[PDB]
Parts: structure tokens; C-alpha cells; sequence
């Protein structure tokens, strides 16, 4: 029938996709960079511990300038706090109590929340009047929000479990382009620097880059065994990296269209939560379940460090703009900077 | 100015630690509950009978006792990444109509999902088994077999530690109590003190279901507390 | 990527014998715990069987117990389930899902409507 | 709907496949060359004194 | 004073006691600190009552060898008179302590669902700086008065002699009621509810059940045990005197022979409380 011979040409193209990817192999991350001195075990001590919250923590992000952080916890709070004197500068009380992502606008002016609801709450966090308040309450979506960022003042990016992405203007509150793809649920999203385009995580074992403007999938990427948890664009925006319960975290390039590295021991077992680079790009800094995180080297594929002090899971982990700090969040109520 | 204003972030952190703690002895006083079951599981019935966008929420109270109960509909059908985060509940209470011997195998795959789930592993799980009438008035037609659909309720009697009803019928008994072994096998399979279940017998008419939902929250924070005020 | 392709589907007279595969190529083999499903016409997924890792606590669904049987080979990443003395009942698509996370003993969505990691799947039919 | 659904992918895939490849080696020379000369800057990578720790 | 007695068996009974308690009461003080991190008011109770132990195991050199040199305080009288005060005060801290631990477990067991506000870090602190507060008001009523006896055959007979004051007897009468007869029957309710509240549970196996219901039955019996003859001889003894306004010297002698029952609690009661303690033990 139509079905059958369609799919043999789907498959012929997938065929042709992988010969053309093979065809640009040459050498592997490890052949070219063998010959660099290792950066050495580096020690990290955890000069800040943020505490307040009731419940388990369940993402985090930081802002523009790297003193004010955000959490989300499922106790009903997103309450945000100044990491460099342990203050906490407000607190946002939720009508769903029910959390899994946050996000800090680039301005420094708006924070978003969302969770089981499948509504992205945007509240005002530097109204005249200084109390915060919902502004926009952005409704649509037929699933839980699992990522959300901030494009712009007035435009966001969410990802949830209805296996869309979308582009959302505060201003109205209609999308403006549904991002459709992905046969599982999407996890996390990153935005790149360049802010065109974007990666987003699904549980489809699938990576798939989209370009806000046209709203299409430009590539796919396609390395992982298990679902995706975390992803994170590396800072100059040819890269980025990807975390999943297979207890592995690989980092494909965007121009060959492959996977360069998979960061992974024997012992790990558990999966990866969460993931970031640091600014430089040497340090590939990825959360676990197994109440640790740790520091890959993201050239060489050898662990550098272990961030141990959390008691349960760890959930979120962000590095700073400036790259001076690295906070992780985790399921024992604690927020942690490390340093 | 610094200082100043390095004094007026203090008072700010000050008013919201007030509130925290406000808001904390509310939060532990209240009880988070979890519903699971099938579209035919009988949920909205009993989550009436203590009744009275997305996630549903229903809250009841009995011996001046707070009790959150949370539905989740809004989600696909799709559940190992949305579940993780009730590992933290009171307990999950689930809702299985026994009359159904088709969706059964589904459910007791759900039942054996959520007992070895790694972030759920510690969750006692308050089985509700609802619209037994059904089960009683189909047992007495004859008309479906649980040996179709179970081949071991052929070789099975009913265990002496049962409580029948004057009017339930021996074989309405051994059938309840063949079902609820069925889940008993799962739950008995894995899991110390730290997990347990403990199964009702419901109906659509049962109007007692939060009183029975009240005292095993109450056992299951009794065996916490054994647990963590140290006497076990 | 994940590829899981079934085999073994065809045409059998009621009481006969036939042999489901399903090549797993894509991923790690023995860390996983595979299951098998299947859908009659006019009807929604149903569990068969599953297995865990080697070949241990294997388990059936009450409707096939004893007729039924699987095993997997981790030395050629492959799960086969084994129908004999098949009923008028038993027509259906037979699936070779797979448990979404390795090292876990709890597999959620097997049976969704829409899943990752699940083949295409053969047709299996009897008739007279 | 099927044949709907599964058309999509052979468009899509379609669309992924003309698209120009550029060799590892290449990707790989590049993204080493960010790390290199980006390294003086990052705290994480060299610890920097605790004059300019914001944290110590 | 037979002081045969005294120079024999007080010393290896008080040593014994000495050099197991150390290290056990500071584990105990170890272990009381974590569980008071991770917010247990039984962590504030269970370090208020090992501290206790740690100051009696701290003062009980000067009365050993108060005791082996034929109950003769050679050392300055303020010295006695200080080690008296530390006695007297840790033997009530730790009775005060028990059943308020007693009273802590049976409310958190019995009724699980309420209850909160006396559940808390800052009532267990409360409640450990009032009982430490009271105890050394109380106890400082002997402090003013006089305990050095000097007795020419000249010794120091530090609280020992038949008889003594009378106002020391109206001690003795409140001693023996508010610091034994209210932790008794407190500590016995308190544990027999908490054993009909473990039976009728459905989680506990049975082999937790029996495991559970040694523990009550080992720690009431242990209470009784170390704590019964000290006060009961001491009733004894003014019912033996107040009354009367050989025998008497023998009556004594039983009386400081509680005394090392009493002193045994010091090992009795952090074992008991810490080691068999599972949480403790890791």
C-alpha cells in the first residue's frame, strides 16, 4: 500500500542521512585533543547554602547579572534570594503548588513559572506598586511545562508534555508558532546566545534544533538510549550538550551534525537531571540522581570533580554569566553555591 | 545609602522568614493525598463522597484533620516523568473497579509500576477497591469466568482470616478476596515497614471511605514515627 | 537511535505454532527489560509478557499462561515470544516495547498510546 | 492519518537531509580553539584569588 | 559507716561506671547533635540527658576518691559541697529528662496527626534550658546551707552522718515525690500506651513488634531498677529519723549503697537510648 513503500523511502532517507554523517568522519574529539594538558582535579567548596524552603527544589535559574537567583519548589513558592548576602528578596506565593520549571527574564524584571497546571504564570517582579503579582497568565498548552525561557522581555519559549514547544507574546497571549516534532514528551530547552535558534530535549531519545522565526526543525540529533532530562547550548553556539537516565551525557555539534564525546563511567548508573557549561566551555558540570554532582572535562571525557555535599537527588543546576559560581538545587530543600 | 539599604534588605528578609514559618506550620499540618486509576476505576464516585483547570483538587477534613487530594486528568496517558513528583505524599490512594476482568491485568501493572518506582519506593499506597456490587451481582450470573481471564482462581480458597458479609455469598467472598490477594502478592513482593498497602472493600453507596482513609494516614505516620522518634 | 523491528507475523491455522523476533539494534541490550504488546482490531494496547535482564522474573498475562513463552538472546540483542495452540482470540498487532529506563524494575507506559521506544510491530492473524 | 503521520517524517527527514555537512576534524578544531582562548577568563577553570571571589 | 564497704566495692563500682559512660555519653552527645540537625526535638532531649550523664561521669572522681579514703573529704569543703550540688543536679536533669522523652515519643506515636506545636525545635529548647534552669535553682537550696560534716574520731564527713537537718528532711520529702514519683507513673503510662498504640499497628512486623515491646519492657524495668531504692530508701531513712524526734548506721550504709545503684544509671541509660537506637547506629 501507500504506507509501505512511503516508509521504505523514509527509511532510504535515513539510509542517506547516515552515510552523508559517517562520510564526515575523520577523527573523534579524543584524536585531536589527546595531546592538551588535563585541567587537573579542581576543587569546589560550597561558600553559600540558601535554605527556606519547605518542600523539594525543582529548578533554579540565575539572571543577567549573576546575584539573583530564582527557585521553584513544590511546596507553592518561587521564592527568589541575593546569593552574595543570603537574602531573600521576595517570595511568590503559587495558585498550583505543583512546579517543575523557572525562569529569570534577561532584564531582571519578570520571573515565570509552571508545572502540572500546563499554565505558564509570569509574574511582575518589579511593579511600581512592589508587590508581585501574576501579569500574563499563559494558557494553551495541553500538558505539563517542563522548560521555560525568557527570549525576550515579550517573548518566552515553553516546552511541555504534549510534545509541542512553543513561542509565546506577554503582551496578548495567543503562540505565535507551535513547535511540533517530537514523538515524547519534551524535558528541558536552551536557548542559544544568538537567540535564533534552539535545542529541546524530549523523551524520544531525540535532540532537535528549531529556529524561532520560521518555526520548522532545522536538524535532529539522535544519540541517546533513554529520555532526555537536561540540555545546554555550549557558549559560542555550535554545540550543546545532553543529559538522560541511560547514566551518559554526549554533546553533539550543530555543522556535522553528530555526536563528538559521551561523558560516562562504568559506576555512574544513575541518571543526569541536570546540565551546564561553563562559560569557557572547558568544564561540562552535570547534576545526577545519585545525591552528587559531577565535573566533566568537556574535551577531554575524564571527570575533574565531584560537587558531594547533597543529601537527596539533585534537580537544577545553573552556572553563572560571568562564570564566577555554580549553584545546584536539589531534593533536600537546599540550594547550594559552589565556587 | 549602603548601609542603608544593606538595613532595609534585612527587614524585607525578615518579613518573609515571618511569613515562611507562617505558611510551614501550615504546610506540615496538611496531608497530600494522590488518586490513580482508570477512566472506569470509580475515582470521581468516592472523591464525591468526601467532597461532600488541569489537576483537580479536592479538599476534605475529618477530625479536624486537613486533607489534600489531587487528581491528575489534564496529563496524556504517558506517566513515568509527571509521577516523580509525588514522592512525597502522604499516600497514594489508588481506585481499582474489580468488576472488570479486562482492565485488572492493567491495573495490577500499574500497582506493581508504582511500588518499584525508586522515587515512589517509600509511598504507602491505600488500595481502594470500589463497586464491589458489581463484582456480586456478576459473580452470581455466571455469565463471566475469572478462570477466562485468571487461570489461578481455579486452584485458590478464600483464607480463614476473612470477615464476610451475612448476604455475601461464598463465592462473592472468594472472588473479593482472590482480588485482593492478586494485589497482596505485589505489594508483599518487595519493600520493608517503609512501604505497605492497605486494601478496602468499597462501593458506589460507601459513605465511610474518608473515615477508612483517615486511619491509615494515621497508621502510616505512626509507622514514620517509629521510624524517626526513634523506637524501632 | 533506537530501532526495535519485529518479525514472525503471518497467517496460522487455529492450534498451529509460529515465532514472534524483534532485532533490537540501537542501544545496550542486557540492561534493559523488555516486555511484549499487543492490540486486537477494534481494541486498545494490552500487556503479553515481559522479562527482565537475564533471563529471570519473567511474567504473563493471565489470558496466555502456559501457551505462551519468551526468552531473549543478550548475545544477538533479540526477544522472542513463542504462541502455540492459538486461539480465534488472539488476533491482534504484537509489539516488542521496551522499558524506558535500564536498571529499573518498574516500567511505566509500555502500553501508551504513543510510545518511544516500541517497533512498528507484525500483524499476527488466525483464522480457519 | 497514518500515511498522514508518516508522510511527515519523509518530508521532514527530506528537508534534514539537504543541508550542508561540514568534517568532525573541523568542528572538533573549532571548538578547541573557543576553550583555548577563552581559558584565562573562566574562575571555574583557574581558581582565581579571593579578591575577586564575590562568595570567599 | 562500715567503710570496709566504701573502700571496696564504691570504687570499682564507680570507675566501672566512669569508664563506660565517657565514651558512651559522648557518642550520645554526638549522635543527639545530628539528629538535632535534621529538626528532632528527641536530638535536643537525647543531648540535654547525655550532656547529664557527661557531667556526672566529669565530677565522679572527687567522690571516688572521697569514698576510697574512708568517706574523708581531705580537699577544700567548697569542693564536696560542689560535687554534692553536681550529683544531686545531674540525677534530676536526667530524671526530668526521661520523661520528657517518654512524654515526647508517646505524643508523636499515639497520636501522630497532632499535636505539632509541642513538636518542635524551639519547645524542646525551651523545655531543656527550663529543666536545666530549675534543677540548679532547686539544687541550689543545699549550696547555701552546709554539707561538710566535720566529725573528730577530724574528717569530713561531706553529706554523711545520721542524722541531719531538718530542712534537708523536707528536701528529701520533695526530692523523692517531684523528681521519682511524677517520672515514675509518667514513664509507666506513657510507655504502656505507647506499647497498646505499637500492637494494634498494621505496617510493624510482628519481629518489630517483639523487638519494640523488649525496648519499653528493658527501659521501665532499667528506670525502676536504678532509680526505685534511692528513693525509697531515702523515704525509708526519714521515716526512720523524722519519725524517732546500729540500725541507723546500717540504714545509712543501704542508703549509700542506692547511691551506686543510681550511679549505674549513667551507663544504663545511654546505651539504652542511643546504641539499640537504629538511627544512632548509623
Amino acid at each position: 500500500s501507500e504506507l509501505d513503500q512511503l516508509r521504505q523511502e523514509a527509511e532510504q532517507l535515513k539510509n542517506q542521512i547516515r552515510d552523508a554523517r559517517k562520510a564526515c568522519a575523520d577523527a573523534t574529539l579524543s584524536q585531536i585533543t589527546n595531546n592538551i594538558d588535563p585541567v587537573g582535579r579542581i576543587q569546589m567548596r560550597t561558600r553559600r547554602t540558601l535554605r527556606g524552603h519547605l518542600a523539594k527544589i525543582y529548578a533554579m535559574h540565575w539572571g543577567t547579572d549573576s546575584r539573583l537567583l530564582v527557585s521553584a519548589s513544590q511546596d507553592g513558592k518561587l521564592i527568589i534570594w541575593d546569593s552574595y548576602t543570603t537574602n531573600k528578596v521576595h517570595a511568590i506565593p503559587l495558585r498550583s503548588s505543583w512546579v517543575m520549571t523557572c525562569a529569570y527574564a534577561p532584564s531582571g524584571n519578570y520571573v515565570a513559572c509552571g508545572g502540572l497546571d500546563n499554565i505558564c504564570s509570569i509574574y511582575n517582579l518589579k511593579t511600581r506598586e512592589g508587590n508581585v503579582r501574576v501579569s500574563r497568565e499563559l494558557a494553551g498548552h495541553t500538558g505539563y511545562l517542563s522548560c521555560c525561557r525568557f527570549l525576550d522581555d515579550n517573548q518566552i519559549v515553553t516546552s511541555s508534555g504534549d510534545t509541542t514547544c512553543a513561542l509565546w507574546d506577554i503582551e496578548t497571549g495567543q503562540q505565535t508558532t507551535t513547535f511540533t516534532g517530537h514523538t515524547g514528551d519534551v524535558m528541558s530547552l536552551s536557548l542559544a546566545p544568538d537567540t535564533r535558534l534552539f535545542v529541546s530535549g524530549a523523551c524520544d531519545a531525540s535532540a532537535k534544533l528549531w529556529d524561532v522565526r520560521e518555526g520548522m526543525c532545522r536538524q535532529t540529533f539522535t544519540g541517546h538510549e533513554s529520555d532526555i532530562n537536561a540540555i545546554c547550548f555550549f557558549p559560542n553556539g555550535n554545540a550543546f550538550a545532553t543529559g538522560s537516565d541511560d547514566a551518559t551525557c554526549r554533546l553533539f555539534d550543530l555543522r556535522a551534525d553528530q555526536e563528538l564525546m559521551t561523558y560516562s563511567h562504568d559506576n555512574i548508573i544513575c541518571g543526569i537531571t541536570s546540565v551546564s557549561f561553563s562559560k569557557s566551555g572547558r568544564l561540562l558540570l552535570a547534576g545526577y540522581d545519585d545525591f552528587n554532582c559531577n565535573v566533566w572535562d568537556a574535551l577531554k571525557a575524564d571527570r575533574a570533580g565531584v560537587l558531594a555535599g547533597h543529601d537527596n537527588r539533585v534537580s537544577c543546576l545553573g552556572v553563572t554569566d560571568d562564570g564566577m559560581a555554580v549553584a545546584t538545587g536539589s531534593w533536600d530543600s537546599f540550594l547550594k553555591i559552589w565556587n | 545609602d549602603q548601609r542603608n539599604e544593606e538595613k532595609a534588605q534585612r527587614e524585607a528578609n525578615k518579613k518573609i522568614e515571618k511569613q515562611l514559618q507562617k505558611d510551614k506550620q501550615v504546610y506540615r499540618a496538611t496531608h497530600r493525598l494522590l488518586l490513580l486509576g482508570a477512566d472506569n476505576s470509580g475515582k470521581s464516585t468516592i472523591v464525591k463522597q468526601m467532597r461532600i483547570s488541569g489537576i483537580f483538587e479536592t479538599k476534605f477534613q475529618v477530625d479536624k484533620v486537613n486533607f489534600h487530594m489531587f487528581d491528575v486528568g489534564g496529563q496524556r496517558d504517558e506517566r513515568r516523568k509527571w509521577i516523580q513528583c509525588f514522592n512525597d505524599v502522604t499516600a497514594i490512594i489508588f481506585v481499582v473497579d474489580s468488576s472488570d476482568y479486562n482492565r485488572l491485568q492493567e491495573a495490577l501493572n500499574l500497582f506493581k509500576s508504582i511500588w518499584n518506582n525508586r522515587w515512589l519506593r517509600t509511598i504507602s499506597v491505600i488500595l481502594f477497591l470500589n463497586k464491589q456490587d458489581l463484582l456480586a451481582e456478576k459473580v452470581l450470573a455466571g455469565k463471566s469466568k475469572i478462570e477466562d481471564y485468571f487461570p489461578e482462581f481455579a486452584r485458590y480458597t478464600t483464607p480463614e482470616d476473612a470477615t464476610p458479609e451475612p448476604g455475601e455469598d461464598p463465592r462473592v467472598t472468594r472472588a473479593k478476596y482472590f482480588i485482593r490477594d492478586e494485589f497482596l502478592r505485589i505489594s508483599t513482593a518487595s519493600g520493608d515497614g517503609r512501604h505497605y498497602c492497605y486494601p478496602h472493600f468499597t462501593c458506589a453507596v460507601d459513605t465511610e471511605n474518608a473515615r477508612r482513609i483517615f486511619n491509615d494516614c494515621r497508621d502510616i505516620i505512626q509507622r514514620m514515627h517509629l521510624r524517626q522518634y526513634e523506637l524501632l | 537511535q533506537v530501532q526495535l523491528q519485529e518479525s514472525g507475523g503471518g497467517l496460522v491455522q487455529p492450534g498451529g505454532s509460529l515465532r514472534l523476533s524483534c532485532a533490537a539494534s540501537g542501544f545496550t541490550f542486557s540492561n534493559y527489560k523488555m516486555n511484549w504488546v499487543r492490540q486486537a482490531p477494534g481494541k486498545g494496547l494490552e500487556w503479553v509478557s515481559d522479562i527482565s535482564q537475564s533471563g529471570a522474573s519473567i511474567s504473563y498475562t493471565g489470558s496466555v499462561k502456559g501457551r505462551f513463552t519468551i526468552s531473549r538472546d543478550n548475545a544477538k540483542n533479540t526477544l522472542y515470544l513463542q504462541m502455540n495452540s492459538l486461539k480465534p482470540e488472539d488476533t491482534a498487532v504484537y509489539y516488542c516495547a521496551r522499558c524506558p529506563a535500564p536498571f529499573t524494575r518498574d516500567c511505566f507506559d509500555v502500553t501508551s498510546t504513543t510510545y518511544a521506544y516500541r517497533g512498528q510491530g507484525t500483524q499476527v492473524t488466525v483464522s480457519s | 492519518a497514518s500515511i498522514a503521520q508518516a508522510r511527515k517524517l519523509v518530508e521532514q527527514l527530506k528537508m534534514e537531509a539537504n543541508i550542508d555537512r561540514i568534517k568532525v576534524s573541523k568542528a572538533a578544531a573549532d571548538l578547541m580553539a573557543y576553550c583555548e582562548a577563552h581559558a584565562k577568563e573562566d574562575p571555574l577553570l583557574t581558581p582565581v584569588p579571593a579578591s575577586e571571589n564575590p562568595f570567599r | 559507716e562500715q567503710h570496709d564497704l566504701d573502700h571496696y566495692l564504691f570504687p570499682i563500682v564507680y570507675i566501672f561506671v566512669i569508664i563506660v559512660s565517657i565514651p558512651a555519653n559522648i557518642g550520645s552527645l554526638c549522635v543527639s547533635f545530628l539528629q538535632a540537625k535534621k529538626e528532632s526535638e528527641l536530638g535536643i532531649y537525647l543531648f540535654s540527658l547525655s550532656l547529664s550523664d557527661l557531667l556526672y561521669a566529669l565530677t565522679l572522681p572527687l567522690w571516688i576518691d572521697y569514698t576510697w579514703n574512708k568517706d574523708n573529704w581531705t580537699f577544700s569543703p567548697a569542693l564536696c559541697k560542689g560535687s554534692a550540688f553536681l550529683m544531686y543536679m545531674n540525677f534530676y536533669s536526667s530524671t526530668a529528662f526521661l520523661t520528657c522523652i517518654a512524654v515526647d515519643r508517646y505524643l508523636a506515636v499515639v497520636y501522630p496527626l497532632k499535636f505539632f506545636f509541642l513538636r518542635t525545635r524551639r519547645f524542646a529548647l525551651m523545655v531543656s534550658l527550663s529543666i536545666w534552669i530549675l534543677e540548679t535553682i532547686f539544687n541550689a537550696v543545699m549550696l547555701w546551707e552546709d554539707e561538710t560534716v566535720v566529725e573528730y574520731c577530724n574528717f569530713t564527713l561531706c553529706y554523711d552522718k545520721y542524722p541531719l537537718e531538718k530542712w534537708q528532711i523536707n528536701l528529701n520529702l520533695f526530692r523523692t515525690c517531684t523528681g521519682y514519683a511524677i517520672p515514675l507513673v509518667t514513664i509507666l503510662i506513657c510507655n504502656r500506651k505507647v506499647y497498646q498504640a505499637v500492637r494494634h499497628n498494621k505496617a510493624t512486623e510482628n519481629k518489630e513488634k517483639k523487638r519494640i515491646i523488649k525496648l519499653l519492657v528493658s527501659i521501665t524495668v532499667i528506670f525502676v531498677l536504678c532509680f526505685t531504692p534511692f528513693h525509697v530508701m531515702l523515704l525509708i531513712r526519714c521515716i526512720l529519723e523524722h519519725a524517732v524526734n546500729n540500725s541507723g548506721k546500717r540504714t545509712y550504709t543501704m542508703y549509700r549503697i542506692t547511691v551506686a545503684l543510681t550511679s549505674l544509671n549513667c551507663v544504663a541509660d545511654p546505651i539504652l537510648y542511643c546504641f539499640v537506637t537504629e538511627t544512632g547506629r548509623y
